[PDB]
């Protein structure tokens, strides 16, 4: 015999103030007894397991479906705490990939000796007329809180000496899998890893598809990597439960399949819970998942990073707050794509979303490539400049070039400085009663121009805000606005070019037909001339 | 050479805390690093047994092309025990901020000289990330006493007594603090003379940052003095007064008002009165005098907020209670820092945070003028200290960023 190299265990522990698990065994049938019997005796000649007397108080269930069943769950309540997927964009293109899955995994790992006690489990005797049969674990048992973290960490232990050895073949190791590749030959490669399961059997590890393979839902070819085929049910009733898996479905699509539109179908889960409901779709909804199984209609494919060539991300605004980007080294050919979609806000703009999306983007690539890809922009340098100087918020965008594809995001309107010459001065206020909703709203300017309309259904900021969007209709192209809300400069100095207040949004309008606007802040009640609180509050 | 045992507040666990995406360079700066700091007994790989993490990264110092390692104490030192040493409680050594000029130092060279509580290691934990996630993390361990930790200066100021105490006779006049892996040395002397006397020490150390405190400002209120005065010039006067008003009691706008009745037009030209040039002057004859019943409270949270005023400048307050400030000022400093806001952004935090190290011998929480996502992405890059304070995020625009310019 050739002795193997002895794993050393890992010193494990349970919670404080939690004692080891007490369960009764729950009664079986006579075949699941026997079949458990029998598997049992084989496995404790293998030596993964050893029977126990009266001295364990603590007992484990069991069942059989043969298979063995043993359910650690009030054990992984009562064990200690232990320390995402790979992307295939990611991977860099090597000549030859082998895949070997340890088989008997947990098995071929001891357990921490000291913790064995706790393992116990009781198989029951025919008719309980005899002391059930007692076992427990000298290994690492399937379904154990602990098994994986401990498993790993052995794994890459055993790992580590053989690959500073061959440093010119690269290994990954996810959980039970170990995916190995290298620029060599296929025959040095093929004896490579004859080398290295080899290695591996010094440690007692026993070691076994080919190409594409199928794993974690992708689907991976020696040139190209893609997604495994996206189910798309059809009913005349759409569930909750259905929008819930058809939104991760796209989600998952969208990473490689450019166009996808999640938002219409988001939409829809607000404030629902309701696992069964029909909710029928907006026409908008029904083009949107129409084009999405138009998209879905002639698959394509993502290719490999190579680490020499440049990183570039392209995005486009594909309107309504969604946004979508494609992440690439040469034309045409993707490496990986994407989308976002706007943070929930009251007002927002263009180049606030692409900052948003920039940002995401940025993360993703240093997960997944270790570093900021180039960007193109769909933004003038020009706009970005003038848009970043004057913000009052600090904000960045790594290195990037604009790509003119409409539409180009743009600013709409810029305040001015200073307060216009020649331009005619309006004095802006308004209020409502907090009872009768009853509100009013004007100016008056320096030209005697005067303007107050009553309103129903209103609150102070309401026409606070309409104060200033009359003011704006009836003023020309240029035009300083006095205000003494702190609300509605609060607004329109965040720069929105859209909001979900149809009154701001007209707002938005009138600036924007502007060629000079200067708004200016005085406080209230203070007795500022040509501030009247009299005129609105009659 | 002995470890004095440490423990956690009571009802506290070890921190456990997401390791944040890093770059492939800095990725491989922490392998080099941590693989020479291993060979050393620095630092010691660790099994599944062990959940704790804390985040940890690489910088770059000034005037240094080398990489260092950055761990982010913050989760841990919060955690850690209150550390109440036989020191009991130094006072803040307040004649720093009064000296001439203040000397900063990186000690930590130090602290790996002296072992660790063998039962707090597992809380030291910290994991070098990979790329894609293409292989486990690597996870080590402190042995020696980690950089960045608010026990390890509590632990070492023993020694660094001991290292120190000829120093320190010799020439009474040179003041000394110490903040984690910093020490700040003050003195009066010619800058020279100065840098003389820290090679002196430092030498001094081997054995075993420039800053001007009495050139820092503490920023009064101005109004502007004008020949004429157009309806918007005493409209922005009326506002920035009225806002002083919640700060300084005697302040009285009503003759300035006086003078807008009417409507004009912004840009016209209004005459100054007796009463409203007898306000304007009584006004600024309040300002000039300090705040009334102003104090630092070491049981109070410091608060630091910082408005973008453009073209480079920034401004900044730090305070406990609102409207009354324990300091103000202003940033102008232009180094390599033109077309990159949140560059800029951070160096100014590094700044108020060293300001009110001096101070007030604590580190203040910031409001900052940026979105969350964009500073989280972008300030590990910018940041040359070895400690860092807590911060929040200000996303509505201030009124009050002009009344500061
Ligand atoms: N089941 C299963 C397999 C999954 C699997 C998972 C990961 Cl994280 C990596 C992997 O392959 C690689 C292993 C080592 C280095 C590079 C690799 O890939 C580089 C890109 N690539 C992909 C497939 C192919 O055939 N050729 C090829 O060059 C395979």
């Amino acid at each position: 015999m050739v002795p193997i190299s002895p794993i050393e265990t890992v010193p494990v522990k349970l919670k404080p103030g939690m004692d080891g698990p007490k369960v009764k065994q729950w009664p079986l049938t006579e075949e699941k007894i026997k079949a458990l019997v029998e598997i049992c005796t084989e496995m404790e000649k293998e030596g993964k397991i050893s029977k126990i007397g009266p001295e364990n108080p603590y007992n484990t269930p069991v069942f059989a479906i043969w298979r063995k069943l043993v359910d650690f769950r009030e054990l992984n309540k009562r064990t200690q705490d232990f320390w995402g997927i790979p992307h295939p964009a990611g991977l860099k293109k090597k000549k030859s990939v082998t895949v070997l899955d340890v088989g008997d995994a947990y098995f071929s790992v001891p357990l921490d000796e000291d913790f064995r006690k706790y393992t116990a489990f009781t198989i029951p005797s025919i008719n309980n007329e005899t002391p059930g049969i007692r076992y427990q674990y000298n290994v690492l048992p399937q379904g154990w809180k602990g098994s994986p973290a401990i498993f790993q960490s052995s794994m890459t232990k055993i790992l580590e000496p053989f690959a500073a050895q061959n440093p010119d073949i690269v290994i990954c190791q996810y959980m039970d899998d170990l995916y190995v590749g290298s620029d060599l030959e296929i025959g040095q490669h093929r004896t490579k890893i004859e080398e290295l399961r080899q290695h591996l059997l010094r440690w007692g590890l026993t070691t076994p598809k080919e190409p594409p393979f199928l794993w974690m839902g992708y689907e991976l070819h020696p040139d190209k990597w893609t997604v495994q085929p996206i189910v798309l049910p059809e009913k005349d009733s759409w569930t909750v439960n259905d929008i819930q898996k058809l939104v991760g479905k796209l989600n998952w699509a969208s990473q490689i399949y450019p166009g996808i539109k999640v938002r219409q179908l988001s939409k829809l889960l607000r404030g629902t819970k309701a696992l069964t409901e029909v909710i029928p779709l907006t026409e908008e909804a029904e083009l949107e998942l129409a084009e999405n199984r138009e998209i879905l209609k002639e698959p394509v494919h993502g290719v490999y990073y190579d680490p020499s060539k440049d990183l570039i991300a392209e995005i486009q605004k594909q309107g309504q707050g969604q946004w979508t980007y494609q992440i690439y080294q040469e034309p045409f050919k993707n490496l990986k794509t994407g989308k976002y979609a706007r943070m929930r806000g009251a007002h927002t703009n263009d180049v606030k979303q692409l900052t948003e999306a920039v940002q995401k983007i940025t993360t993703e690539s240093i997960v997944i490539w270790g570093k900021t890809p180039k960007f193109k922009l769909p933004i003038q340098k020009e706009t970005w400049e003038t848009w970043w100087t004057e913000y009052w918020q600090a904000t960045w965008i790594p290195e990037w070039e604009f790509v003119n594809t409409p539409p180009l995001v743009k600013l709409w309107y810029q305040l001015e400085k200073e307060p216009i010459v020649g331009a005619e001065t309006f004095y802006v206020d308004g209020a409502a009663n907090r009872e009768t909703k009853l509100g009013k709203a004007g100016y008056v300017t320096n030209k005697g121009r005067q303007k107050v309309v009553p309103l129903t259904n209103t609150t102070n900021q309401k026409t606070e805000l309409q104060a200033i969007y009359l003011a704006l209709q009836d003023s020309g192209l240029e035009v300083n606005i006095v205000t003494d809300s702190q609300y509605a400069l609060g607004i329109i100095q965040a720069q929105p070019d859209k909001s979900e207040s149809e009154l701001v949004n007209q707002i938005i309008e009138q600036l924007i037909k502007k060629e000079k606007v200067y708004l200016a802040w005085v406080p209230a009640h203070k007795g500022i001339g040509g501030n009247e609180q009299v005129d609105k509050l009659v | 050479i002995e470890t004095v045992p440490v423990k956690l507040k009571p009802g506290m666990d070890g921190p456990k805390v997401k390791q944040w995406p890093l770059t492939e360079e800095k990725i491989k700066a922490l392998v080099e690093i941590c693989t020479e700091m291993e060979k050393e007994g620095k630092i010691s790989k660790i099994g599944p047994e062990n959940p704790y993490n804390t985040p940890v990264f690489a910088i770059k110092k000034k005037d240094s092309t080398k990489w260092r390692k950055l761990v982010d104490f913050r989760e841990l030192n919060k955690r850690t025990q209150d550390f109440w040493e036989v020191q009991l409680g130094i006072p803040h050594p307040a004649g720093l901020k009064k000296k001439k000029s203040v000397t900063v130092l990186d000690v930590g060279d130090a602290y790996f000289s002296v072992p660790l509580d063998e039962d707090f290691r597992k809380y030291t934990a910290f994991t070098i990330p990979s790329i894609n996630n293409e292989t486990p993390g690597i996870r080590y361990q402190y042995n020696v006493l980690p950089q960045g930790w608010k026990g390890s200066p509590a632990i070492f100021q023993s020694s660094m007594t001991k290292i120190l105490e000829p120093f320190k006779k010799q020439n009474p006049d040179i003041v000394i603090y110490q903040y984690m892996d910093d020490l700040y040395v003050g003195s009066d002397l010619e800058i020279g003379q100065h840098r003389t006397k820290i090679e002196e020490l430092r030498q001094h150390l081997l054995r075993w940052y420039e800053l001007h405190p009495d050139k820092w400002t503490v920023q009064p209120i101005v109004l502007p003095e004008k020949d004429s005065w157009t309806v918007n010039d005493i409209q922005k006067l009326v506002g920035k007064l009225n806002w002083a008003s919640q700060i300084y009691p005697g302040i009285k706008v009503r003759q300035l008002s006086k003078l807008l009745r009417g409507t004009k037009a912004l840009t016209e030209v209004i005459p100054l009165t007796e009463e409203a040039e007898l306000e304007l002057a009584e006004n600024r004859e309040i300002l000039k005098e300090p705040v009334h019943g102003v104090y630092y409270d070491p049981s109070k949270d410091l608060i630091a907020e910082i408005q973008k005023q453009g073209q480079g400048q920034w401004t900044y307050q730090i305070y406990q209670e609102p409207f009354k400030n324990l300091k103000t000022g202003k940033y102008a400093r232009m180094r390599g820092a033109h077309t990159n806001d949140v560059k800029q952004l951070t160096e100014a935090v590094q700044k108020i945070t060293t300001e009110s190290i001096v101070i007030w011998g604590k580190t203040p929480k910031f409001k900052l003028p940026i979105q969350k996502e964009t500073w989280e992405t972008w300030w590990t890059e910018y940041w040359q200290a070895t400690w860092i304070p807590e911060w929040e995020f200000v996303n509505t625009p201030p009124l009050v960023k002009l009344w500061y310019q």
